């Protein structure tokens, strides 16, 4: 194709796109990335451009493991919108290395889900809600460095950021502008 | 018609899937006869698969209101929602046919509901409220300790009607007037 | 209406398929009719495919329960639960028309309803307790031995009205009043 | 057995509060103005709610008529169901005792498009039904409707018991008869 | 019915959507009222969504074309042509209740219509002509210069009751006869 | 009794609906019941119609044009299509509508496509220009225009305001309101 | 491809295609095409073709943030249609080197969205519509260089241009014919 | 593919064809292919064959923008059927060098379009409806030669054309028969 | 494709992709390349990384037993997720070598199904499912060593499980963070 060919030719600059919704497809293959990168050169930095509105947490968390295991040191960029899942693997970046662009959009939200079937399926689904919602409230607290109640507050709705409210708030270490 | 005659002779019907529609039938079934004669029996037919918990406890309540005691009769199941309503009825009385199929289970979501986690908690605690008020009521008319109810409605329990009598559901299982 | 004429001389009508909605109808007619003359024979037409269990467990107990012997007539066809009603009339009655197809065979799931397997260890204990149900109840109004009806209903068995009478079934099979 | 309640004065919600079940109700509650204006109408409410401007038209109808209006909660008065439930009049507003009273603040079932300048209003428009709706559940309660604007973020189940202690409801209803 | 109560005491009733359909049937009311007691005020209940602008204008010529003043109260909601034909009624009259949704906005096209660009310079010479005859006929029932009228149809402006009479679509806002 | 009932008692014939099949069997079978009641008191018509159909159309023209009783059409709101031409075809020195109606005149149309050979497309062509023509010569001696100058006008949708639907030969009047208000 | 392979060789010659309707799939293609050709000549002018309806807003702010970032002048075309997030993309373009093809038309409008869910995040949707429609409004004041208040006047309904209208506004520079 | 086989090497023969409805897709593949045949060759003619049923305004004006300033003379030949934007980008072909195949059909009609939204909308809608069928008017008036008054006149609705009938007034030069 | 490329150098690094739900398709995908990886080098070790849903059982049991009948060890790894299927499929890699990235999460429950057909037939799916779920959990408790009326207990309902109880309860062998 045309936008493989430009893919894989920045994939081999080490340039790599979470430029959709977070699923397991759009994980796989950026892990497989990832991996193919920490192969290539283990001392290289892997560019992560991130224009996403968010998807699946246990898809950005199979990222965000692949992005914190490998030996590379991951640059985040926030190009456009890091929401949901893309805010979160933007601040998943190397500190130092979390970039957004000056009009990039960051949407910070608690996770979205359903719960279904009997009452104690759905007991079940939101002991395990309350889990996921915990340890994504930890890790962005972790990211931006602002307390886990800051975290929880603000991410209790849509909680929306220009790329100078997320370098105030922790997203990002620097907007570039060149 | 012949539904007619049965509520003349102070039978409501519950017959459908307990729903918004059916549950604002059956209270007006149940108030009309408690102002026709308070004192006299009134006889609830269950053919119901149950559903919806509000609407279970609109007729729950609605058939403990009323001063006239409440004779529930299962006809060919009473599955959720109309298991309880079966219970529901007045001790001494709460028959049900032979073959009557007594279905208890915990409350569900039919389907799926989104939203943030804020608001899947509440839709879990709410759902637990459901379930363990389901439980409360199906204990202090069966007399089990609400604790077996949730052991017991973990799953479907089937309820043949010689052992939902055993189970409490009902209290007689009801004999046939001619053999044939 | 012409059922009403029917219902006015005592004859329930099946006639469409056994659901919640049927069933709860041909109660509300066995009953009304129990209550105008408990004496007098309630006649029941059967053009059925059949179809529901526990809407079949509802009209068997109900035409069971009642003072009045039911004399069962099948029409073109009871199928399925339909034919377990049409057995489930009186003996010395239960009539078939001479070109009447009875199709006796055991419960099925329509679609396929899915879950845990403990779900469906439970939903297969029940289809197991609906099998063995209708085999006793089609054992005892058809003088069978239950086995004989489990390796007779394990697939289709279509019984024309001549071999209906030899199973059991139905009594006699219905000679015509005027040859034409 | 609707004619009969009718005939004792008792209206019946039961159903989806939208545009037809608003104009049955307020028709009920002007007739039963014009037969007795002194002698209570009792509204029944089984409902899920849904509609703003069907709630306050129901509203706004039970708030008009000479007749004081005694709410009894079924199982359920959700949305705008509950906001009914709190419009009776003080020292009436019963709930049977397995009532599920549900106050959450307004939303947009589903999504309606348009320009920014569209939805400024369309906004605009759900605050201000966020804020009626919580002034109106703040004189029926006696909160002070930032307390149910903090409350009706969420979904607010309310059990009868918790309902009456809300000032939703002022009595739980007692059975007749003990069964 | 409840509404023939109220048409009995000469209360019209918008109620649904601004149609064909709706509109036809005020227009028959609005009649035969005339024709009953052509001096005796008409009351108009407006609880509609509007939509519709011939079926608006027909409404809107029939209750300015009969004898009876019309008295339009406004319900819970008076949008689009519901908000016209609020303003349509008399001066000295056009009641609304105090939490009612006044929504004036310009006409639209419901949906896309297709054509050539001469179908389309005349559907949209139409859309002119109607928003300019809304305009025109919100000018004189409010007292406004119909460029203020455009300038605020402009975009949906929703009216409260109390603004709505400083806007002049209704002329008092309805004070309760009860407190509760 | 409904309203409608106490307009057809004061014979008033209501078109209302969508000129169809349904719609026009009905106001013909209400025309000839007023023609057999009063056939020298006028029925009176009422049009808030989208109008569409042509076969429908004349069903209700030619009935109207049948029946003893001369017809007093009233366009409420809208008369489009069909229904314009139903408007125009009241009895002179009648046919009001109200001042804010809206009478639409266009040509016929085909609502979708009809398949077929080019001999059979042809025969459909020619009876769309046969119900055009017709359109046209019906709208020409009730309107006293040229049917050259329809055939002009209704080359596109012609909508009309009441005050020049008057001009145009449409109607006679545009009804005065009783009241002010 | 065809398509593919034309699109390819003038990605070659550093002329790029705005050609659809701006979503994340173009727009991440488009940031990948302008991170390729800025990689491989940092100082070659790339020329972006704009036949665009519009688009997302997120999606072209993606693109805007890869065209300034770009050490690359990047000449945008209007090319037949340039509205919404096309006309955007086409005054992003480099001052001097922002061109309308001579029967090109712009669109300049306010930006289009959807409100729904709770009242609580309609009022945050809002919210974010006026932080979204300020900034897309400052912006086409930059690039213009009209008066923002020209711009909210204008941009407030569907407000179109011809290539000539264009350049008097302040789109493009240049109405090229050869 | 094979028939992407067929038309890339017609692309080497500088061959092109508009053969669907003139959507962007298509447009944005043409222009695409104008602009890459241009680059090669300055001098050379583009045949561009047109069997076309017509299609999207501004998107066959990008076209047309691109044979204009394309140096390369834009050889058209009506292939069976050059219908709205089909006839207008027939005619759009160099002078001397618009060609009908023998039995190719032409279809010359006002634009279509669709009339939506609000009325304050569609006022600005049939404003520019306006401005696109007087500038489609006044280019086919100087494709073909016709005054402006008869290219209204007769696209009013469908006007067809033989390759004779529009050899005579004005679309094509030549009716080629080899 | 560009995804296909990545999986296929990872493929020649001997590192497969569990990626999706266990269907067929994917796991004869699977299944051929534990037979292609253990074709080439008999000695050198799979790394099966597993971000999945779970899925069918006789899908991953063909998958179990292609890992067990190759010569190669197969090195599981959560990656996000691993449930149903996808935890049966990382407890079943070899034992030392069954690895969780520190965010993924376990999801061990009972398997799905659903009956249908006469009461014959479901006496035979119950039969055959109470055969399925005894060898399913008889494999669970074979591979995290617990026993099989525990796995049984807690695989009733759905049973989740962070990266650290997974390592407690058996299902990994290490928590990898490097
Ligand atoms: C990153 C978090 C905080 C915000 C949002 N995440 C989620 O809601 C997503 C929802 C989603 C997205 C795509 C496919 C399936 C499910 N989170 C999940 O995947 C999820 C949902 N429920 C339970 C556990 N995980 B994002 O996707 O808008
Ligand atoms: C006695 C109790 C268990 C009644 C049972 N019914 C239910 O589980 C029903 C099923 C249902 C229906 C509609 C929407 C969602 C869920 N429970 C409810 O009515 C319900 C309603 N809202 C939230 C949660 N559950 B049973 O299945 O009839
Ligand atoms: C002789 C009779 C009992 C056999 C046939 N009836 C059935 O098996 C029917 C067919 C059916 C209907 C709805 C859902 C599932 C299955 N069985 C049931 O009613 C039924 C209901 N719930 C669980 C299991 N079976 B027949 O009546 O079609
Ligand atoms: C007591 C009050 C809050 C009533 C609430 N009702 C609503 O949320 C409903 C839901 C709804 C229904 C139709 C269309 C759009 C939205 N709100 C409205 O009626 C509504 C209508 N138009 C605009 C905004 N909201 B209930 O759902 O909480
Ligand atoms: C009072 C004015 C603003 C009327 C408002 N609605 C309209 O503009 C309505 C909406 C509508 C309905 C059907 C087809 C097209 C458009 N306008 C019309 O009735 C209409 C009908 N034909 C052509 C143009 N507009 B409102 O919703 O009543
Ligand atoms: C006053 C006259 C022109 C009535 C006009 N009616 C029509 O255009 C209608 C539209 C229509 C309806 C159904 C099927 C095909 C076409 N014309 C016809 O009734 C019609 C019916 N068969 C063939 C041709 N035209 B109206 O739309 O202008
Ligand atoms: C460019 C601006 C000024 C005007 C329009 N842009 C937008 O508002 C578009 C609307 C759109 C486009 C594609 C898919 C979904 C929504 N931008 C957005 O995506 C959008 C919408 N609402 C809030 C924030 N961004 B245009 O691109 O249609
Ligand atoms: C060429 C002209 C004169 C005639 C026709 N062209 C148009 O009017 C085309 C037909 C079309 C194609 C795709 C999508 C929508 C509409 N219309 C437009 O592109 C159009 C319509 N309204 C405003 C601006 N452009 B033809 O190409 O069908
Ligand atoms: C895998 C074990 C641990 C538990 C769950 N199993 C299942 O749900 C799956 C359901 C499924 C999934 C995808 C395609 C087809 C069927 N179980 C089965 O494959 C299955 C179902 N019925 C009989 C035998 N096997 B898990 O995958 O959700």
């Amino acid at each position: 194709s045309l936008t493989d060919s430009v893919y894989e030719r920045l994939l081999s600059e080490r340039i790599i796109f979470l430029g959709s919704e977070v699923n397991d497809e759009i994980a796989n293959r950026l892990c497989a990335q990832i991996l193919l990168l920490a192969a290539e050169d283990a001392s290289k930095d892997i560019s992560l451009y991130i224009n996403s509105p968010g998807g699946s947490i246990s898809a950005g968390m199979a990222i965000y493991d692949t992005m914190v295991l490998a030996p590379c040191d991951i640059a985040t960029y926030a190009m456009g919108m890091a929401a949901s899942m893309g805010e979160f693997l933007l601040a998943a970046g190397t500190k130092g290395k979390r970039y957004a662009l000056p009009h990039a959009r960051i949407l910070m939200h608690q996770p979205l889900g359903g719960v279904t079937g009997s009452a104690a399926d759905i007991a079940i689904q939101a002991e395990q809600f309350a889990v996921i919602k915990k340890e994504m409230f930890r890790l962005n607290a972790e990211f931006t460095g602002q307390p886990i109640e800051r975290i929880e507050a603000d991410s209790d709705r849509d909680r929306w950021f220009t790329a100078a409210e997320a370098l105030e708030y922790g997203f990002v270490d620097h907007i570039i502008t060149r | 018609n012949p539904y007619n005659k049965l509520f003349e002779e102070r039978i409501i019907f519950l017959g459908v899937q307990v729903d918004d529609a059916s549950a604002n039938d059956i209270m007006a079934q149940l108030l009309v006869l408690e102002s026709l004669d308070p004192d006299r029996d009134i006889t609830m037919y269950i053919n119901s698969p149950g559903g919806g918990f509000t609407s279970l406890m609109a007729i729950y309540d609605t058939m403990q209101y009323v001063r006239a005691d409440i004779q529930t009769v299962c006809l060919g199941q009473a599955a959720s929602a109309a298991a309880v309503l079966l219970a529901a009825g007045t001790p001494g009385k709460r028959m049900a046919l032979p073959n009557a199929r007594v279905l208890i289970h915990q409350p569900s979501l039919s389907g799926v509901i989104q939203g943030q986690f804020s608001d899947l908690e509440i839709q879990a605690a709410e759902i637990e409220r459901m379930r363990t008020l389901m439980e409360t009521t199906l204990a202090r008319h069966t007399g089990k300790d609400a604790g077996v109810i949730r052991k017991d409605t973990d799953r479907d329990k089937i309820l043949t009607a010689e052992e939902a009598k055993d189970y409490g559901i009902i209290d007689t299982v009801l004999e046939y007037r001619k053999l044939s």
